[PDB]
RNA sequence: UCAUGGAGAGUUCGAUCCUGGCUCAGGAUGAACGCUGGCGGCAUGCUUAACACAUGCAAGUCGGACGGGAAGUGUUUCCAGUGGCGGACGGGUGAGUAACGCGUAAGAACCUGCCCUUGGGAGGGGAACAACAGCUGGAAACGGCUGCUAAUACCCCGUAGGCUGAGAAGCAAAAGGAGGAAUCCGCCCGAGGAGGGGCUCGCGUCUGAUUAGCUAGUUGGUGAGGUAAUAGCUUACCAAGGCGAUGAUCAGUAGCUGGUCCGAGAGGAUGAUCAGCCACACUGGGACUGAGACACGGCCCAGACUCCUACGGGAGGCAGCAGUGGGGAAUUUUCCGCAAUGGGCGAAAGCCUGACGGAGCAAUGCCGCGUGGAGGCAGAAGGCCCACGGGUCGUGAACUUCUUUUCCCGGAGAAGAAGCAAUGACGGUAUCCGGGGAAUAAGCAUCGGCUAACUCUGUGCCAGCAGCCGCGGUAAGACAGAGGAUGCAAGCGUUAUCCGGAAUGAUUGGGCGUAAAGCGUCUGUAGGUGGCUUUUUAAGUCCGCCGUCAAAUCCCAGGGCUCAACCCUGGACAG
C-alpha cells in the first residue's frame, strides 16, 4: 500500500520517533473533508531524525507494542 | 485437504445438489473457493466445468464417492 | 374466496359491471327509492373504482396489492399494466371467448379441472396466460357439452384482437398481449393508480 | 447550525418514541393482581362513576388499570391481563383490563364487537 | 431519453393567518390476547431465567497393528485390554467482549497429521507395561502386592542433501501388516503446494464531561531468557517516556457482518430462522497430549448445587435433541430413518451419526383454492322502517337444472437411487381413474370528522365509548340492541415494538426583531474558511485497466414445481 509521509514530533528515545500522521478523511453524515491526526512510534537504527522532519512510514516487523514501522525517507519530487 | 463433495440447495422433497470444493472441515453447507459443478437428480442437466475440477484434482483434493461416480459418467480423468 | 354472493347490490351501487354475474342490467323491478343526491366524497369514489375492478375479476384484495406491485415493479404505464396481468388472468379468457357465460361461471368452469393448456391440465383459476398459447376443452366435454351451451348462448360479442376462436375443435389462443383499447372494462387507469399510492 | 463544525460536533438528537406505557415492558400485555376494585371520577367535563382495578403487575411495577364493558367480576385479589391503552378522562389510569381472558368474564349480553370483549358467539 | 418516487386530516381561536405539540391514515413483526376457523404448498416455532434439570439417545471405529479369551465345531463370528486416527469437526447459546473481537484492505517473523507432487532410506539388538493367573481391600466407585506376556507400544548402537556453530567439529531415523506371488496399505528423514490456522498494521466499529487527567512493565533501549514466530511475552539495568478536550481513563450498554424492515432519496432502526467470524460450556482457575484445545458430552483443584451410600466415601454437568419443573402474555413430539447428503474409522465388508433427511401439533407467517355455476313468475311467508301509499332485506332465499376443486367410498401408483444387481424412514404418501352427491364448509371489525358505511328502539351527564377532537342531562347518524350498509376474508380486530407521515434534529431539508432561540460587549489561542497572476508535484478530484467486497438476499432475464409462494441457472450497475 501507500506509505504513511509525516512530520516528527519528539524524538527523546533511542531508535524511536513519535511521527503524527494527518490523514484526510470525508466525514460520513456530511460531506466535508475532515483532517484526523494520529501519531506512530517508528523505528531507526541509524536515529538520524531530529525533532520536525518529515518521514514516510513503511510496515515492518513488529519490533515492540508501538514500534510496527520504520522510516527511512520521501522521495522528495517537490 | 479440500474435498469436492454435493451440497443440497432446494427446497423439502427437492435435492437439487451443488458441487463445491469446501475445505472437508466445514459444515455441508458453507463457502467455496469456487463452486464448480452442478447435479440435477430428479431430471436434467449437470453442468459440470471441466477446467476447474482439473485444477483441484490437479492439486489433489479428492472427492466423495458420488461426486467420484459423476466424475466417472463423463471422461473428466485424465492424467496430465 | 369467491364474494359468492348477492350482486346486483354490487351493480347498483358500483354502476353496471360488464359482463361480469350478469348480461342482465340491474334493477329490473328496483331503485324507486335512495336519492344520492350528488354527495360523494373523492375517497368514495376510488375506492368504488377498486371494487368495480375486484369485482368484476373476482381478486381477493391481497392479491389486488400483489398485482399492484408486481404492475408497479414492471415498465411502463402502471395503469395499464395492471389491465394486462388481471386480462390474460385465465378465467377472464374464458369468460371472454364465451366458455361461459359470466366469470364465476369460468372460476368454477375451470376449478372442477376442465381445461388444458397446450394439452396440460390447469387446476386454478388465476394462471396468468402468454402469447401464443392454446386453449382447449377437456376430453370428456365432446361427451359434456357444456361448453357448447355456452358458446351457442354467446355469440353477441365477438372476440378481442388476441382471441381466435375455432368453432367445433374448441381452441382458443391469444396472439399477444392485450391493449388498453383492447380492455373490455370502461374505467379510469389513474384513479385506481393514484388509490394504491398510499399502499 | 453550519455544516462546517457546529454539525460535525453533532446537530442533536431526538429522544425515542416514548414509551406509552411504562409497564408491559417485555411485550403488550402482562398478567395482573387485582388489590384495589374503587371506582372514580373523570375530569370536570365529563360526569361517570369509571370503575377501574388498582393492580399489581407481574413485571415489578403496580398500576391502576381501566376495566371495559358493562358488568364485572372483578372481586379481590383476583388475577387479570392487563394491556395498554390510554383512558384520557381518568388521571392515571393508562391501561386497560382484557374482558373474557384468566379470571375476568366477558360482559353480559353483548352482541356487537364481540371481540374486544371475550364474549363467544349466541345462536 | 431518464424518470416508476414524496398525498393529507383533526385539535389552540368569536373567527383568520402562523409557529408548535399531540393523535390518525401506510408498512413490518420470531409476536401476544380476543372472536371465528375448510384444505393445500412452502417457511417459522423460549424474544423471558447463560434457571435448575428426571429418563433415553446425541462419538465412534479399526481383529488387514498385537496379545489373550468365548460362542459356534478345518472353518467363522465376537470381544474388555495395549495400540492407530477420530473425540479441536459437526451441534447449541449470546453471558461477556466497545476490542485487530468483527468487517474490509495490506504485510512478514511462523506452524501444519490427514491431501497431492517429489528426493532418499528401513540393519542390529534389548527391557517391560496392561491384559491374564493368584492373594486381597471395598456396599458400590475403584483398587493394591505377587509373578508372566506381545506389538505399527518403549529404549540403545550405526547410517542421514537436516540441524547447531564463524569454521573446527559434532548431533539425529525407521514398522511392520495383507497376499502364493504380483503388489498394496503403511513407516522415517527431507523439499514444495493446496487448504487450515497463529500473528501484525491502515481505515470503519454505541452513548455519557453532572467521568479530566490516566499509565510505572507503564512507553522506549540493551542484555539474559521464552514462544511454532515477531513482541514487555518475561526478567535485571538504563532512558522518561506513552495516551488525551478530535474525549484518554472511568461508568453504562452491545456479540459482529453479509443482511432484515422502512424511507422517494439521503439514510433511520435492527442483527430470529439462512450464512461467515468470535466467545462460552455449572461458577471460577490450571495445565496435560496431539499437527491442532487450555478442549460442551476430556483430566486435576477450588466454590455452589442435586443424586447414591451399607455413613467410610462416591457420582454429575441439556446454553445437543426430544422432555419435565419454574419464570412468562408465549413458543411443539420423551417420533421414524441412516434411503440421500455430509462427516469419522476401516484394505474392503460395514459400523456409528437427535448433524441431516422426514413425520406430528400450532392460521405463527407468505402464497394458492373452496364454501357453489346458470336460471329464478317478480307471486307468496317473515324482519325492520315508513308522510300507512309503500320501501328494503331480495334473485337473496324457496324452487329447476349443470358440475365435484374439496368430502366420502373404492382401485392403480411414482421418481427421489448412485448403469453390477440389490438398496426408501418418507409411504402405499404425491399423482391419476371410477361411483354417489350441492352436497361438508363465513366470519370479524366499522358506520360523528380523518374514514367507505345510517336509520330506528331503549337509556337520560346514568350505563357507558373513545386513536385525537370529544359524545352522553328525553326524540343521541358517537353508549346498548335490531335492521341495513361498509371494508376485509379464513381470517378479522385490539395491544406492544420499529420506521414512515415528521422538513418534529434540517447534508439533501428548518430557524433565532416580536412566536422556543444572538453570549452584555470586546481581545485573542487551538481550529475553520480565505484576494489576483504565473510555474511545479498530484494528496483530494476525474478517466481507463486490474484485484477484491464469500455463498444466500435485493434488481434484470430465463427455467422448474398445474400458477404463485418457493426453488434453481446466468448476468450486472452502483458503491
Amino acid at each position: 500500500m501507500r506509505s504513511m509521509q509525516g512530520k516528527v514530533i519528539c524524538a527523546t528515545n533511542d531508535k524511536t520517533v513519535n511521527v503524527e500522521v494527518v490523514r484526510l478523511a470525508p466525514h460520513p453524515k456530511y460531506k466535508r473533508r475532515v483532517r484526523k491526526k494520529k501519531k506512530y512510534q517508528a523505528h531507526d537504527p541509524d536515529n538520524q531524525f531530529k525533532v520536525g522532519d518529515w518521514v514516510q512510514l513503511d510496515k515492518c516487523r513488529p519490533i515492540s507494542k508501538t514500534k510496527t514501522f520504520l522510516a527511512v525517507a520521501p522521495e522528495g519530487r517537490q | 485437504m479440500v474435498k469436492l463433495r454435493l451440497k443440497r440447495c432446494g427446497r423439502k422433497q427437492r435435492a437439487v445438489y451443488r458441487i463445491v470444493a469446501i475445505d472437508v472441515r466445514s459444515r455441508r453447507e458453507g463457502r467455496d473457493l469456487q463452486k464448480v459443478g452442478f447435479y440435477d437428480p430428479i431430471k436434467s442437466q449437470t453442468y459440470l466445468n471441466v477446467p476447474a475440477i482439473l485444477d483441484f484434482l490437479e492439486k489433489g483434493a479428492q472427492p466423495t464417492e458420488t461426486v467420484y461416480d459423476i466424475l466417472k459418467r463423463a471422461e473428466v480423468f485424465k492424467e496430465f | 374466496s369467491r364474494y359468492r354472493g348477492p350482486r346486483f347490490k354490487k351493480i347498483r351501487r358500483l354502476g353496471a359491471l360488464p359482463g361480469l354475474t350478469n348480461k342482465r342490467p340491474r334493477a329490473g323491478s328496483d331503485l324507486r327509492n335512495q336519492s344520492r343526491s350528488g354527495k360523494r366524497s373523492q375517497y368514495r369514489i376510488r375506492l368504488e373504482e377498486k371494487q368495480k375492478l375486484r369485482f368484476h375479476y373476482g381478486i381477493t384484495e391481497r392479491q389486488l396489492l400483489k398485482y399492484v406491485r408486481i404492475a408497479r415493479k414492471a415498465k411502463g404505464s402502471t395503469g395499464q399494466v395492471l389491465l394486462q396481468l388481471l386480462e390474460m388472468r385465465l378465467d377472464n379468457i374464458l369468460f371472454r371467448l364465451g366458455m361461459a357465460p359470466t366469470i364465476p361461471g369460468a372460476r368454477q368452469l375451470v376449478n372442477h379441472r376442465h381445461i388444458l393448456v397446450n394439452g396440460r391440465i390447469v387446476d386454478i383459476p388465476s394462471y396468468r396466460c402468454k402469447p401464443q398459447d392454446t386453449i382447449m376443452a377437456r376430453d370428456e366435454q365432446k361427451s359434456i357439452a357444456l361448453i357448447q351451451n355456452s358458446l351457442d348462448l354467446s355469440p353477441r360479442e365477438e372476440l378481442p384482437k388476441h382471441l381466435t376462436l375455432n368453432p367445433f375443435p374448441y381452441k382458443g389462443l391469444v396472439n399477444q398481449i392485450i391493449d388498453s383499447k383492447w380492455v373490455g372494462l370502461k374505467i379510469n387507469e389513474l384513479l385506481v393508480v393514484e388509490y394504491y399510492s398510499r399502499q | 447550525m453550519p455544516t462546517i463544525k457546529q454539525l460535525i460536533r453533532n446537530t442533536r438528537q431526538p429522544i425515542r418514541n416514548v414509551t406509552k406505557s411504562p409497564a408491559l415492558r417485555g411485550c403488550p400485555q402482562r398478567r395482573g393482581t387485582c388489590t384495589r376494585v374503587y371506582t372514580i371520577t373523570p375530569k370536570k367535563p365529563n360526569s361517570a362513576l369509571r370503575k377501574v382495578a388498582r393492580v399489581r403487575l407481574t413485571s415489578g411495577f403496580e398500576i391502576t388499570a381501566y376495566i371495559p364493558g358493562i358488568g364485572h367480576n372483578l372481586q379481590e385479589h383476583s388475577v387479570v391481563l392487563v394491556r395498554g391503552g390510554r383512558v384520557k378522562d381518568l388521571p392515571g389510569v393508562r391501561y386497560h383490563i382484557v374482558r373474557g381472558t384468566l379470571d375476568a368474564v366477558g360482559v353480559k349480553d353483548r352482541q356487537q364487537g364481540r371481540s374486544k370483549y371475550g364474549v363467544k358467539k349466541p345462536k
